């Protein structure tokens, strides 16, 4: 029957007698009151992983089954709060008071439910918006080493959504809690807190909780998508989720795999990442776009988990610490970063300018590799080097200073047509900011034309407006 | 047929105990269909594939669907045969999952359809044929420098985001547009986004009735992602064994077939080997690719794409397939980010049927001159970068002047790229391809600006674009 | 209540409690035996419970060597975890893992307050953060990766790189300045360095502001595991109940994890990673989370971490890297070169290199320095292949000034008087910035590169150049 004694206890895992009617994934609670999941059903024992503080459990304790799957409470009241994988507040401020609950184990949106990704998602990062564009529904991976500007890009993205109508979620897995607090304060100082939710599963938390954290985030994202609102979700590290799953699997004595990872890694990460979608007009047009993060040692992109996640996603943004300390921040390798929705998730003037920009950058990327070493070159060889240097200078921007799209397309129009020829390379950085100010004060009509039209302004007005500023600049 | 109870569940793996002693054979199919008796139970329908016999009337099975909610003691029934996909004329215009159940909402296949077991002994040397027949695609680079062959296996190699799936789709479209033959498309661990895009593109093109589709999605257990290619092949069998005609079979990414095999081996406790790969790797790859043969009746020609992880071709999964290929096509990202589409490397792509007596000697001579000019240009670019175009002598200058135009003219607009650029697309006949390249190599068009050659089809289209630009 | 020992395999023992009562995990058990005959050996031992086995049996990690243990010995249950004497009594004294004092100066009575070592970590509401710089007087840390008060500081390195020299220099300056209670716990250290440090502290008189717990190499794994937790437990009382700011020092934290891995196989855990226990990250985060600054009190924690083979990508250093706020990584190449300390300028980072914390000029100077060093880092590979006469003027200037810079990052140290026979120096941040600004602008190009080696302030650079006769 349902009653049975616990025969083993250790490291957040237990085994139990009885429970002959239990189900796979069923939640189970002990006399201590802590809860856990039944994961392995054997001929005379059940393998249970504990979702809480387990030190109180002893051999001979009776164990009970709840009869349910884990359900995340879902509502509009969660916005701005900080929450656990479980539906319990950890920010103080009392109960969140959600409407109702959803099982976290659910099927994904299927075929013919999705439209093509056509509407942009704006990050305000000139290099990403121009050369690696993203659209609502796209599953873009950001991957790199330590200390190469990874989370500054997610915070920049979430901050910029203030102008749009996006809903955002930040999931932190296996991180130190004071880092969560620092990120929360960074968001709140810039006013973004009201349209975000932060989910915290720190490393100190019992391992099964880190196993359930990404699904905890997607559960709320799905509620908001099916209502019809657009959603953005960030997972700060899938690597720590994989580590927690490997630890939990090894303690259960499941046979190992390539790097001792269990055989269910791809199954689990695909079950997680297939819930991102862009829904059809029949469903309501909602979209749950995801930006997962993966960090792996020493720039070795070739490991088990990195290749799994690269095989599941629609693109990768490759961040290199080599580029960071060279003065190019945020350090993005445009050559190695792949965009599969390049022209479809952009506005028309962005497509038009960015195609030529990428042509210039690809042309420069090879000539620069070796032509600089030979001091003497033909006249036309050096010109492309100068263009590429000005391009890489123009693509750099300060921390937490996101840009609206139209100023981007204006400055890139100035770049591509060669208007920056007179300007020495050092003045180029100041040129962008003073140009932005001058267009704000004088050439507002161009901004209005782009804002209304979603298309490039008349060439004469753009040329006159850009040429006017160059006269003031020194 | 006969029924037994579940005893153990460990994720995808399930164990059954047939107490009476009548055991299913290996690769058999088992069915679980349950209805909840109490409010805590769930309803589940599950398909299990037998993999091992473990003694004392127990068998070990790999599940084809998610195992959540399984309960020890619930009944499993034995079908008595492998997973049987229904085949025939009923599968044209329809989309199925691995189990041969229609994904489309257009309807459900009835009991009338003839059902073919997925697992069947490979054809003998009963009638296998040695004859060689070239298959025309209409793509200048592919038809000129790497012809494909009926019954042969063709490989597409490259990284992520290089142009493989667009090439596969425009191959399907052009085959239906000109040859008019059937095709079958199977996705191994395909993305839902790209599969949806493919269905919508086929509906727009009016091709969905000509082709058939079997879908295997990444969020499914490893075993289904493994078996989807075999059920697609079993679908392709009928149209050349019974209907006796020239069939094609497309495979999305075999890489995932090998990965799913390795993962299933890990779940079964089989000892790893090589770079984490399963013990029985090549016995699986060969058992796949050796049913894809042209007998006297029909070809089952196959075009396949395979993902190379890190620009290195020595990984066991690419290495094993490389021993099966009649023609190989290598797609380069440097081409893909240039204005030259499709991104196919001329020099890295080869075909064993490029022999002069198979393609004809004019074709062979033109191709050889093309490759010679491209190699000389590749060598000379190093000097051009530092010292310029004017340093080299007249012969080298003319060589590069022709080489750039050859590079551009290898590119052409195609009918599936309408979404991406808003231009219609073209098809070039093989004799037209060879004649145009012969005229370019002989230099009938030296005066034309190089921009005219950028993305057009036939050479008279170069003339028309040159007229347009001025 | 008593239980019988039934197994012993090195560190691990297997007590059986058949009385009808069992101990909880983390509890402590006692063995005290009187030798009945000349063969038997008298033994006094304590065991902590680590895992529950099936039949009235627990797996217990021994705190001391297990020699002389006989199957059938009787074990007492204390009913509580390891208790540590907590209070002002800890100041000055030195203790072992079990809580007894090590120096002969006295004993601690029964009436003293004692606390268990195992408890949950602080919650999210309790934490607080700030940006205030903690000046070190060390040019490299001050100018390229400033430490911050209340922030975790990490020293990463393999054997013989300069870790403990930095620990001693920091403890000397900070204990000279700060009015903080200090706790020093040495995990897996050399037992000679403990005595040397004790005598240096007695010379400095800081011993009254310090409490020390010692467990070193010669100890079985259990003490190596629990020693850092004991030191942390003392720092906890000082941070919270007294409400006094505290410093916690731990040298080579790694041996906490290493001792856990060594006994892991004895505990029935399947292997993982490079031999490590499956439960690595859980335990490391469990330790590291308890070391935090709350609103009640603040802990400035300075830690040193060892790498088993000097591969920073090793699992244990990789997991720890995520818990730090400032890191200095020391690697052997700089030690070989003669520049000290061995901190890597281009891989050591802190959360404080931002104009809103350190100011505009400081941030610009630091980033420009790093840019010059990376340019020379690639230029080494270029120069090896081409030679040093093929570079242009600016490329030559880069090498010149990078050579001038990485020497100036070397400083004459105070605690390095024994090793090199030099006075030592304390360099203020403003002087470091002024000197580096002078360097980057080329104000001191004429000086030979030897003049810049192992000096405190740029004025000493000019003095040494004067000594050279230039
Ligand atoms: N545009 C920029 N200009 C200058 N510095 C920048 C810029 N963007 C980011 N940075 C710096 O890069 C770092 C990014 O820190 P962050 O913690 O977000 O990175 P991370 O790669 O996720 O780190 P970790 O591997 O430690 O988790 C910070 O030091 C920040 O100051
Ligand atoms: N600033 C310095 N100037 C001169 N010599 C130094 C300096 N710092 C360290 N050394 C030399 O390098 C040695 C490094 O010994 P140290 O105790 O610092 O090693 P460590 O990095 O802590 O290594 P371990 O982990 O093996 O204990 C010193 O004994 C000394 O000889
Ligand atoms: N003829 C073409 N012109 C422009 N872009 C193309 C063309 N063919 C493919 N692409 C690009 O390829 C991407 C589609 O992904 P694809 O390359 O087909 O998948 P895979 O990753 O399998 O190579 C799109 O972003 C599209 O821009
Ligand atoms: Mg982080
Ligand atoms: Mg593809
Ligand atoms: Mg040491």
């Amino acid at each position: 029957s349902d009653v049975g004694t616990v025969i083993q206890v250790g490291d957040g895992i237990a085994r139990a007698h009885g429970l002959d009617n239990v189900m796979s994934g069923e939640l189970v609670e002990f006399a201590n009151g802590v809860m856990g999941m039944a994961l392995n059903l054997e001929e005379n024992n059940v393998g249970i992983v504990i979702l809480g503080p387990y030190t109180g459990i002893k051999e001979g304790d009776e164990v009970r089954r709840t009869g349910r799957i884990m359900e995340v409470p879902v509502g509009e009241a969660l916005i701005g709060r900080v929450v656990n994988p479980l539906g319990q507040p950890v920010d103080g401020l009392g109960p969140v008071e959600t409407t109702e609950t959803r099982p976290i184990e659910s099927r994904a949106p299927g075929v013919m439910d999705r439209r093509s990704v056509h509407e942009p998602l704006q990050t305000g990062i000139k290099a990403i918006d121009a050369l690696v564009p993203i659209g609502r529904g796209q599953r873009e991976l950001i991957i790199g080493d330590r200390q190469t500007g990874k989370t500054s890009v997610a915070i920049d993205t979430i901050i910029n959504q203030k102008d749009q109508n996006m809903i955002s979620i930040y999931v932190a897995i296996g991180q130190k809690e004071s880092t969560v607090r620092t990120v929360v304060e960074t968001l709140r100082k810039h006013g973004a807190l009201d349209y975000t939710i932060v989910v915290t599963a720190s490393a100190s938390q019992p391992a099964p909780l880190l196993f359930l954290a990404p699904y905890a985030g997607v559960a709320m994202g799905e509620y908001f998508m099916y209502k019809g609102k657009h959603v953005l979700v960030v997972y700060d590290d899938l690597s720590k989720q994989a580590a927690a799953y490997r630890e939990l699997s090894l303690l259960l004595r499941r046979p190992p795999g390539r790097e001792a990872y269990p055989g269910d890694i791809f199954y689990l990460h695909s079950r997680l990442l297939e819930r991102a979608a862009k829904l059809s007009d029949a469903k309501g047009g909602g979209s749950l776009t995801a930006l997962p993060f993966v960090e792996t040692q020493a720039g070795d992109i070739s490991a088990y988990i990195p290749t799994n996640v690269i095989s599941i996603t629609d693109g990768q943004i490759f961040l290199q610490s080599d580029l960071f300390f060279s003065g190019v921040r945020p350090a993005i390798n445009a050559g190695l970063s792949v965009s599969r929705v390049g022209g479809a998730a952009q506005i028309k003037a962005m497509k038009k300018v960015a195609g030529t920009l990428r042509l210039d950058l690809a042309a420069y990327r090879e000539l620069e590799a070796f032509a600089q070493f030979g001091s003497d070159l033909d006249k036309a060889t050096q010109a492309k080097l100068a263009r590429g240097a000005r391009t890489v200078e123009v693509l750099k921007q300060d921390l937490h200073q996101p840009i609206p799209v139209e100023k981007q397309v204006l400055i890139i129009y100035a770049l591509t047509r060669g208007f920056l020829d007179d300007i020495p390379v050092e003045d180029v950085r100041r040129f962008e900011k003073e140009f932005y100010l001058f267009l704000d004060q004088n050439g507002q009509h161009l901004l209005e034309h782009i804002r209304t039209t979603k298309d490039l302004p008349n060439e004469d007005d753009l040329n006159k407006a850009i040429e006017a500023f160059k006269k003031t600049f020194v | 047929m006969t029924r037994g109870r579940v005893i153990q569940v460990m994720g995808p793996v399930v164990d059954v105990k047939f107490e009476n002693g009548h055991l299913p054979a290996i690769y058999n199919a088992l069915k679980i269909q349950h209805k909840a008796r109490n409010e805590n139970e769930v309803d589940i329908d599950l398909t299990l594939e037998v993999a091992l016999h473990l003694g004392d009337d127990t068998v070990r099975t790999i599940a084809m669907a998610s195992t959540d909610g399984l309960i020890r003691g619930m009944e499993v029934i034995d079908t008595g045969a492998p997973i049987s996909v229904p085949v025939g004329e009923v599968t044209l215009g329809r989309v199925f999952n691995v189990l041969g159940e229609p994904i489309d909402l257009e309807g459900d296949i009835p009991a009338d359809a003839r059902r073919d077991p997925i697992h069947r002994p490979a054809p003998k040397f009963e009638e296998l044929a040695t004859e060689v027949e070239i298959l025309e695609t209409g793509i200048k680079v592919v038809d000129l420098l790497a012809p494909y062959i009926k019954g042969g296996k063709i490989g597409l190699f490259g990284g992520a985001g290089v142009g493989k799936t667009v090439l596969i789709q425009e191959l399907i479209h052009n085959i239906a547009q000109e040859h008019g033959g059937i095709s079958v498309f199977a996705g191994v661990g395909e993305r839902t986004r790209e599969g949806n895009d493919l269905y919508h593109e086929m509906k727009d093109s009016g091709v969905i009735s000509k082709t058939a589709m079997v879908f295997g999605q990444m969020n499914e257990p490893p075993g289904a992602r493994m078996r989807v290619a075999l059920t697609g092949l079993t679908m392709a069998e009928y149209f050349r064994d019974e209907q006796g005609q020239d069939v094609l079979l497309f495979i999305d990414n075999i890489f995932r077939f090998t990965q799913a095999g390795s993962e299933v081996s890990a779940l079964l406790g089989r000892m790893p080997s090589a770079v984490g790969y399963q013990p029985t790797l090549a016995t699986e790859m060969g058992q796949l690719q050796e049913r894809i043969t042209s007998t006297a009746k029909g070809s089952i020609t196959s075009i396949q794409a395979i993902y190379v992880p890190a620009d290195d071709y020595t990984d066991p999964a690419p290495a094993t397939t490389f021993s099966h290929l009649d023609a190989t096509t290598n797609l380069e990202r440097k081409l893909a980010e240039m204005g030259i589409y499709p991104a196919v490397d001329p020099l890295a792509s080869t075909s064993r049927a490029l022999a002069p007596e198979i393609v004809g000697e004019e074709h062979y001579q033109v191709a050889r001159k093309v490759q010679q000019t491209l190699q000389r240009y590749k060598e000379l670019q190093d000097i051009i970068a530092i010292l310029g175009m004017d340093e080299l002598s007249d012969e080298d200058k003319l060589v590069v002047h022709r080489a750039r135009r050859i590079q551009f003219f290898l590119s052409q607009n195609f009918h599936v790229a309408e979404q991406f650029t808003g231009q219609p697309g073209s098809y070039v006949p093989v004799k037209e391809t060879v004649r145009g390249f012969k005229e370019i190599l002989e230099g009938k068009y030296d005066h034309l600006p190089e921009d005219a050659f950028r993305l057009v089809g036939r050479i008279e289209e170069v003339v028309e674009k040159a007229k347009a630009m001025g």
